[PDB]
């Protein structure tokens, strides 16, 4: 579900895509992302909430 | 007429509202006769 | 009720492939494979 497709400002979530996986998923993990840049290039990043 | 323009008792047809048998104007006439008796006594 | 006769009907209404189901090695009953078809025309008579 993505809020951006229909109501990004509202934050209401509407289904935008379906993943066709027959098997149920019992586990999930966050994948860390690292930005490669010089000290001047580095900028603050927003923190996501689960 | 308002329903056609657009609650909907007639449209469902399951139930129909029944008139009281006395209009507000007729009820007012009964009240005026009673008011006259109150003035008399 | 005296409901009005039904009249003036307004009707509002692709070709998903069934080849994987009819081709290749069938999986075992425990290994059953399920395929989802969405918003596609179908030909059950042909199958």
């Amino acid at each position: 579900f993505s809020s951006r497709y229909v109501d990004l400002y509202g934050g209401n979530m509407f289904q935008f895509a379906t993943l066709p996986v027959y098997d149920t998923i019992k586990y999930y993990s966050i994948i860390p992302h690292s930005i490669r840049s010089i000290q001047s290039d580095r900028k603050a990043w927003a923190a996501f909430y689960v | 007429d308002d329903c056609m323009q657009q609650i909907c008792a007639q449209y469902v047809a399951g139930y129909k509202v029944l008139p009281p048998l006395m209009d507000v104007n007729m009820e007012a006439a009964y009240t005026s006769s009673l008011l006259g008796s109150i003035a008399g006594v | 009720s005296f409901e009005a006769k039904p009249s003036g009907s307004v009707v509002e209404q692709v070709e998903c492939d069934f080849s994987p189901l009819l081709s290749g090695t069938p999986p075992q009953v425990y290994n059953f494979k399920r395929l989802v078809f969405t918003n596609c025309n179908y030909n059950l008579t042909k199958l």
